């Protein structure tokens, strides 16, 4: 197993994981979408509202901000996760738009982890107050529980021989959008690390001078998120609850005979 | 009716980027490079941001006390 | 069971009464069953059998090298009910891999 | 010449719409009503 | 003897009756049965003691 | 699951905001004035006999008879309490009606199989001289099994399971999925406008133009391909699909678009309704007709 | 009590008319009492 | 996770397992085809909306283990092999 | 789901256009729409679509394309009233048959 | 019949008054009608194959100068009904102008109505299906007043 992380940006990450298999990334990709616990608001109690929102829907929309999980202070691996609860209040009047910076929280490290989401305007005179409840939970039971995103592809390695007409304009695609490309004097090999829309040009000679061959054993992943925790801590978090999870299994066979 | 917080496929906020989006495509900047010059990649995220309407504003005038 | 019903999927409501005394709902499960109605008085043909997509992936299923990897032919048996020993036996092709037409 | 193209025949129609009603029918034939039938009755 | 079908659904109608209202049952005894059940077994043991007149 | 007109949808789609609907109705409850001199009067029904429903349905009215808003209202709740006069103390004598001699009930109740909150309770006059209410409520209701969706050409469908997210076949890319329809339905009805919209919406989405597609001078089919594949993507609407079950390439391209579907109100809430045994017709004795009865 | 037509509040009980006493309109609207309520976000 | 034995028998063990999706399913399948000795393995979650918790395994052995010894030591790999892949992880991003 | 003549349909001609038997007469005072010439008995004239489904049906072939489509449309519903009625009478004169021992 | 609609055109009677010839060997018939309820239809008028009003009232229409009621009295469109149809060749596009064409087609993408129109590419679908289609966008739900 040897990595080669391709590009790391605010939030988002793209690497190239080698030594695997087919079965284990699919462990790997469904656990950080249904596994990974974060934080969200679980209901809304609301003092008045003369705003042009019904209640149900201000209250659907504080769901869906998300906040920030310090990863360091409970236990994010555990199976029984910490019925820990943060109080968000609000007092707000119109005119004006109400942002998600406006929030007040219980405690400092959990704040809303970007501040310039709208909720519901307010006109002239209509008050609204209210106290949102947050609670852990984890994306399998309500989607508002998602750390984000996994996608993996497998890295295949394009053959173009030199003797199909037009072979440069390859070339001239695959630098326009920035795969690498190594010639020599028979043929230009092109790594797949993104989508590659063949032309139609070229569609006839797809199997005789083109042909595609699987690099077996080598995925490209992209992770992204949306703030709740650093990308770079994502991976680990999953992997500790799967070998987590796959530890209770050898305790619960012990126990049958 | 105030723009989707998240897209409905691909989760990612969406809200922080309309108005400075609007404002923007309303003055002859060109769409295609508006949206490309911001954060949206694929093109599940991208419809929802182009086809929306915002009533909101004139609903709001009436009122129910 | 959806050619008896002519019935499609497309919002039309179906009802259901259940019969009470035990002598009545007795008859009602030997003589009404749906088993015992698979062929039709009309013509003499079965009624109740596979639809759309059941005919379609039977070709599939069955055309002139369909060649089935030992992971998928062990996945789909315990799909459809049927439940053998370890007799998947023998891999009619081993040139490529171990496979099974 | 360039006859017109589609185009600019869709803002001659266009005009059209904006001015008047689609409800044209119950609307205009009512107001005949009240001045001309009337009176005739 | 061989039953038609039309007989055999009336035996068990007539005997799972009988079951309800008392009149006592052979080996029948997994752990919570409707009547009707009850007569299934019974039946398929062939030791029913209902016959049918047959009218001739 | 989606065989013979059903559709799959996204379980994530859903629980974020993708065709949730409100429902309203509204009640008239007013207040007749009897020639002989009685009225009606809102109060709240003295814990007594005549029509009074004795548990605790009346416990969400106020003290004029009228509830306050947001109060869940819910089964046989009562919203407006009145008290119409008898004006005959000797007309029926139903047995034991004899000794009470009391004062009719009739207060107007929200329907059996309905749920919610109140929303609006105005107030005011009518055009003779006496007092109406009208009080509506509001229900949240969510796309479950049984909907009804069908597109603008033909194809209409019932939700015929809500999959988890996860589970759901994805593109080559990040794009996931929200509604698989069933193959068998377009080489059947002949609805070729179906695929020109799939491929026109993916054009639309990613350049940014809104594609115009007037009958007879819409924009000519061959612009639609020839500019897909230069924005980066197969020009026939295909792709490489990874199984989101186990996890491997299907052996095919899976075709993909973005068609404009529409909730139909067609919603299970008012169809489903069961009998036990209820009350029958007296001179004819049949059973009774539709949902209020 | 009451509020009416794009004004203020007025006072509660009734026997005679029910008219606002400057738009002299008479339609009233049974304004929101001040407790508090648990919606549940789903 | 509670295990439901639905049937015993010579070299062959069906049974449930509560409370495990796909996830933890599919990946303890293949990971028991590299062991040798198991011929076959499987799973299915029957009607996925009564029940997508709880699935139905088989494993078939050839003798010469039984089916319980054989989950254990399979089993075993896939904790030893999630281990390898966080020490590059963590190794990596420096 | 098939039928070789609807695939074919998608690609090729879709042929004349019919109304219960004979071709489309049905008109102005010596032809069918106002966009041809009085006393044309031609192919194009009355009533023959040339494009294809996918190609795209021009103003004049769409309009003939629908005089078409409302006959399937009108006949099924009124079908189906003859026969409800019909089933009536020979259940009512019917049904007393049993077959003795 | 050439002497009221010329006058018709010149805008020195009013426009609703249309004349049409019925032309049978050995019978003439000269009809005029007046009433209060006939469906009628906006053509272009053609005269020698060059279709009357060109751009230069495109330009004052997209402009604010001349609105539809300046161009019936001038005369470019005329109402025509069932009758006065009889004797007219109308054409489609605005390339087929031949010199016999007496009228000339607007848009006719509108030739179906305020429901059908909702369907993109109708043109390309069967005829039944778009009765479904066009028949279920009168029951979605939506928002339709503010
Ligand atoms: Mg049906
Ligand atoms: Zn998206
Ligand atoms: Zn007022």
């Amino acid at each position: 197993v040897e990595f080669k992380i391709l590009e790391k940006r605010p939030d988002s990450i793209k690497f190239i994981v080698s030594g695997v298999d087919v079965p284990f990334a699919n462990a790997l990709r469904r656990t950080i979408l249904s596994e990974v616990p974060t934080f969200a608001v679980d209901e809304v109690e609301f003092l008045e509202n003369d705003s042009a929102l019904f209640d149900e829907i201000i209250a659907h929309r504080l769901a869906m901000i998300p906040l920030t999980t310090p990863h360091e202070r409970f236990s994010l691996d555990a199976l029984e996760l910490d019925d820990y609860t943060v109080t968000l209040s609000l007092e707000a009047e119109g005119p004006g738009m109400v942002y998600s910076g406006d929030l007040k929280s219980s405690d400092g490290d959990v704040k809303p982890a970007n501040p310039n989401i709208p909720i519901v305007k307010l006109a002239e005179g209509q008050r609204l107050t209210f106290n949102a409840y947050a609670r852990l939970g984890r994306g399998k039971d309500h989607a508002k529980w998602q750390p984000g995103f996994v996608y993996y592809k497998y890295l295949t390695k394009i053959h173009v021989s030199k003797d199909v007409p037009d072979w440069e304009e390859l070339k001239e695609l695959a630098e326009r959008r920035g795969l690498p490309v190594e010639e020599s004097d028979e043929e230009i090999v092109i790594t797949t690390i993104k989508a590659f829309y063949l032309p139609r040009k070229f569609e006839e000679h797809m199997g005789k001078g083109i042909r595609e061959e699987i690099v077996p054993g080598s995925f490209v992943f992209t992770v992204e998120t949306n703030g709740e925790l650093p990308v770079e801590e994502i991976v680990s978090i999953a992997l500790k609850i799967l070998m987590r999870k796959s530890d209770r299994f050898i305790n619960e066979l012990h126990k049958l005979a | 009716m105030i723009v989707p917080v998240r897209c409905f496929t691909c989760g990612k906020v969406l809200a922080d980027k309309y108005y400075e989006f609007k404002k923007r495509v309303e003055a002859g900047e060109d769409p295609g490079k508006v949206l490309d010059d911001l954060g949206v990649e694929r093109y599940c995220c991208r419809r929802t941001l182009l086809s929306h309407v915002e009533l909101i504003d004139q609903v709001m005038v009436y009122k129910v006390y | 069971v959806c050619p008896p019903y002519n019935a499609d999927f497309d919002g039309d409501e179906m009802n259901l009464h259940v019969p009470q005394t035990e002598e009545a709902q007795a008859e009602a499960k030997i003589l009404m069953e749906v088993q015992n109605h698979i062929i039709s008085p009309r013509y003499g043909g079965p009624l109740i059998a596979g639809i759309q997509d059941h005919i379609s992936g039977g070709y599939l299923l069955t055309r002139e090298g369909a060649y089935f990897t030992r992971y998928e032919v062990e996945q789909m048996l315990m799909f459809a009910g049927m439940d053998v020993n370890e007799l998947p036996e023998p891999d009619k092709y081993e040139n490529g891999e171990p496979l099974w037409s | 010449e360039p006859t017109l193209t589609p185009d600019e025949l869709w803002l001659v129609m266009e005009s059209y719409w904006k001015e008047k009603g689609f409800v044209r029918q119950h609307l205009d034939s009512y107001n005949a009503f009240i001045d001309h039938g009337l009176q005739d009755v | 003897f061989r039953y038609t079908r039309f007989e055999k659904a009336r035996i068990i109608g007539a005997r799972a009756l009988q079951i309800a209202m008392g009149a006592p049952v052979l080996i029948d005894v997994p752990e919570g049965i409707t009547p009707l059940q009850a007569a299934l077994l019974e039946f398929e043991k062939g030791v029913i003691p209902i016959t049918v007149i047959r009218p001739s | 699951y989606n065989m013979e007109d059903a559709v799959i949808i996204n379980k994530a789609s859903i629980e974020r905001g993708l065709a949730r609907s409100t429902f309203f109705r509204t009640y008239e409850a007013e207040e007749k004035r009897y020639l002989g001199g009685q009225k009606d009067n809102f109060e709240v029904p003295s814990p007594n006999i005549q029509g009074y429903l004795g548990e605790k349905y009346y416990r969400h009215l106020d003290e004029d008879g009228l509830i306050f808003p947001e109060s869940k209202v819910e089964g046989k709740d009562v919203l407006v309490g009145r008290t119409s006069p008898p004006r005959f103390i000797e007309e029926q004598s139903s047995l034991g009606s004899m000794v009470l001699q009391g004062r009719r009930e009739t207060s107007v109740t929200v329907r059996p199989s309905e749920k919610g909150v109140v929303d609006k309770v105005i107030v005011t006059e009518t055009g003779d001289g006496t007092k109406l209410v009208k009080v509506t409520v509001r229900d949240l209701r969510i796309p479950e099994l049984g909907d009804k969706f069908a597109s603008r050409h033909g194809q209409k469908g019932v939700i015929g399971l809500i999959v988890p997210q996860e589970d759901m076949p994805w593109t080559e890319s990040g794009i996931v999925p929200d509604l698989i329809v069933n193959p068998h339905g377009i080489p059947s009805r002949m609805t070729v406008g179906q695929l020109i919209e799939a491929i026109g919406g993916k054009v639309a989405s990613l350049t940014g133009r809104r594609v115009d597609g007037t009958a007879f001078i819409g924009e000519p089919e061959e612009k639609l391909r020839k500019e897909l594949e230069e924005l980066g993507f197969k020009h026939s609407g295909r792709e490489i699909m990874y199984d989101g079950i186990t996890g491997r390439r299907l052996e095919a391209d899976i075709f993909i678009g973005v068609i404009y579907y529409q909730r139909l109100h067609h919603m299970v809430a008012d169809k489903m309704h069961a009998r036990s045994r209820g009350p029958v017709q007296v001179l004819t004795k049949q059973p009774t007709e539709g949902r209020a009865r | 009590c009451a509020k009416c037509g794009k004004e203020v509040e007025l006072d509660l009980a009734t026997a005679r008319e029910v008219r606002c006493p400057y738009c002299g309109s008479k339609i009233l609207y049974k304004p929101r009492p001040r407790v508090a309520r648990r919606v549940k976000a789903i | 996770m509670r295990i439901e034995v639905i049937r015993r028998e010579e070299n062959l063990l069906e049974f449930y397992l509560e409370g495990e999706d796909h996830t933890f399913a599919n990946l303890l399948t293949e990971t028991l085809h590299e062991n040798e000795h198991v011929t076959f393995a499987g799973y299915t979650i029957e009607h996925p909306i009564t029940m997508a918790r709880k699935p139905r395994f088989k494993v078939v052995t050839d003798g010469k283990i039984t089916p319980e010894k054989a989950l254990e030591e399979a089993a075993q790999k896939i904790f030893d092999r999630a281990r390898e892949v966080l020490e590059a992880w963590k190794a990596a991003i420096e | 789901r098939g039928k070789i003549l609807n695939i074919t349909q998608m690609a090729a001609m879709l042929g004349q256009q019919s109304i219960r038997g004979k071709r489309l007469y049905r008109g102005y005072r010596g032809r069918v729409l106002t966009h041809f010439k009085p006393g044309d008995l031609g192919a194009r004239a009355r009533g023959f679509v040339t494009n294809s489904y996918k190609s795209g049906l021009t103003p004049q072939e769409y309009f003939f394309h629908a005089m078409g489509g409302r006959e399937g449309l009108v006949d099924t519903a009124v079908r189906t009233a003859q026969s409800g009625y019909m089933q009536r009478r020979l259940i009512n004169a019917l049904q007393d048959l049993k077959v003795d021992y | 019949v050439e002497r009221i609609r010329a006058d018709r055109r010149a805008g020195k009677i009013s426009d609703v008054i249309n004349v049409a010839l019925y032309e049978d060997e050995e019978v003439k018939e000269v009809y005029i009608n007046s009433d209060d309820g006939r469906v009628r239809r906006p053509l272009i008028v053609v005269e020698n194959g060059k279709p009357k009003l060109t751009r230069e009232h495109v330009e004052g229409i997209k402009n604010g100068t001349l609105t539809w009621s300046d161009l019936i009295r001038m005369g470019v469109i005329e109402y025509l009904d069932a009758e006065e149809e009889e004797n007219a060749y109308v054409a489609t596009w605005p390339w087929e102008v031949t010199e016999e064409h007496t009228h000339l087609e607007l848009m006719p993408a509108a030739i179906l109505g305020i429901p059908a129109s909702l369907v993109p590419y109708p043109e390309h679908n069967a005829a039944p299906r778009n009765t479904y289609g066009a028949g279920m966008a009168k029951q979605s739900l939506g928002l339709g007043w503010a």
